């Protein structure tokens, strides 16, 4: 059953870092790319890096310099930091899975509030 | 670095229309593209990937075309069940880009 769920800091003061969590069930990371995408309020997806299953990464261009994606294959863990967060970093946080050209599965998403 | 850009923003249809919706590239992605579904407090859903190809369990009535920086969606005769945002995603290299969405409302 191939399953993703993301877990995050719920509200978060502007300045700091931040941390999200996927926790994958039902495959293996080193078959699978996993991709971040986020969604603000009100608006459409961005995506913003991913991890592939050799560990190599990309990252969206424009925040590049603020974020970091790794993983656990033995935790089937995949993580997101993003430094220096600014209030417009408000948004629902998503990881989902890579294959042949694809976004096949999604977590649900984590709600991320920059605020303070 | 590719954007994509969707038109139109929004749409209004009835259900059993016919409709539409484009996806432009700022530069060639040779085909490497997707669409994905997403209801109201939904993740998105995969529908179409390589252009053309239905992911399992997608109806018949959605079809995808295009090449070069040009690619559509047509959906035939409107579900009540294909209410919600469309958005066309690029494999081109890295990094990868969505284009802005589509809002169809019923």
């Amino acid at each position: 059953q191939v399953q993703l769920q993301e877990s995050g800091p719920g509200l978060v003061a502007p300045s700091q870092s931040l941390s999200i969590t996927c926790t994958v069930s039902g495959f293996s990371l080193t078959g699978y790319g996993v991709n971040w995408v986020r969604q603000l309020p009100g608006k459409g997806l961005e995506w913003l890096g991913m991890i592939w299953g050799d560990g190599n990464t990309a990252y969206n261009s424009a925040l590049k310099s603020r974020l970091s994606i790794s993983k656990d294959n033995s935790k089937s863990q995949v993580f997101l930091e993003m430094d220096s967060l600014h209030t417009d970093d408000t948004a629902r946080y998503y990881c989902a899975r890579e294959r042949d050209y694809r976004l096949d599965y999604w977590g649900q998403g984590t709600t991320v509030t920059v605020s303070s | 670095d590719i954007v994509l850009t969707q038109s139109p923003a929004s749409l209004s249809a009835s259900v059993g229309e016919t409709v539409t919706i484009t996806c432009r590239a700022g530069g060639n992605t040779h085909n490497y593209l997707a669409w994905y579904q997403q209801k109201q407090g939904k993740s998105p859903q995969l529908l179409v990937y390589y252009t053309t190809t239905l992911a399992a369990g997608v109806p018949s009535r959605f079809s995808g075309s295009g090449s070069g920086t040009q690619y559509s969606l047509k959906i035939n005769s409107l579900q009540p069940d294909d209410f919600g945002s469309y958005y066309c995603q690029h494999f081109w290299s890295t990094p990868r880009s969505f284009g802005g969405g589509t809002k169809l409302e019923i």
